Parts: C-alpha cells; structure tokens; sequence
C-alpha cells in the first residue's frame, strides 16, 4: 500500500 | 529595466516569514521549474513592507538554484527556515 510509489502531495500551500 | 528582472530580497522574520500563497510548482511548471504566486495574504510581510505580489516568480533559495524542484521541495525548504530570508525572484506582470 504506502511507504513506496505515490503519497497525495501537488496541492496548494501558503507560508 | 525591463519588466520581468531577477532580483533578490535580503528579509528576515518579523510577524512570521513571508505571508504569501503559491499556485503549481509541481514536477515542472513554469519553465525549468519554478513556483508562482497565487496571492498575498494580508497578515505579514509581503503586504506591510511591499515585496512580492501577485504572479510574481521564483528562482533561488539563499544563492542555490533550484534547478527542477518540485513543490515538496519548494514547500519544505521555506518551512524549514529559522530566521533569515534570503531569495532571488523574477519579477511576474509589470506595477507600473
């Protein structure tokens, strides 16, 4: 399942 | 002058870091990389001095180039900062 090929993270950030 | 030019801020945190959104930047996006300003926030710096606004472009991290980073990369790398704000932007569409 995780902790290998694609997690969700190209979304939108602010800092 | 043309209107696009590179320049670099030399800042530091004072309310917090920066108080700006960003839009894309993933694996490439703007040209050999490169994030863009979604918007300002109007909490911090950007807006109360007048540095960055809206379309307005990045290109290096204190000197480093990021020669194809994405957005992880982009993100982590201002998150894990501390105190001084050192970077170089392109400037987007022209003030005036």
């Amino acid at each position: 399942f995780a902790d290998s090929e694609a997690d969700e993270n190209e979304q939108v950030s602010a800092v | 002058p043309k209107p696009g030019d590179i320049f670099e801020v030399e800042l530091a945190k004072n309310d917090n870091s920066l108080g700006i959104s960003v839009t894309g930047g993933v694996n490439t996006s703007v040209r050999h990389g490169g994030i863009y300003v979604k918007a300002v926030i109007p909490q911090g710096a950007a807006e109360s001095d007048g540095r960055i606004h809206k379309g307005d472009r990045v290109l290096a991290v204190n000197g480093v180039s990021l020669e194809g980073a994405t957005h992880k990369q982009a993100v982590e790398t201002l998150r894990n900062t501390g105190q001084v704000v050192h970077l170089l932007l392109e400037k987007g569409q022209s003030p005036t």
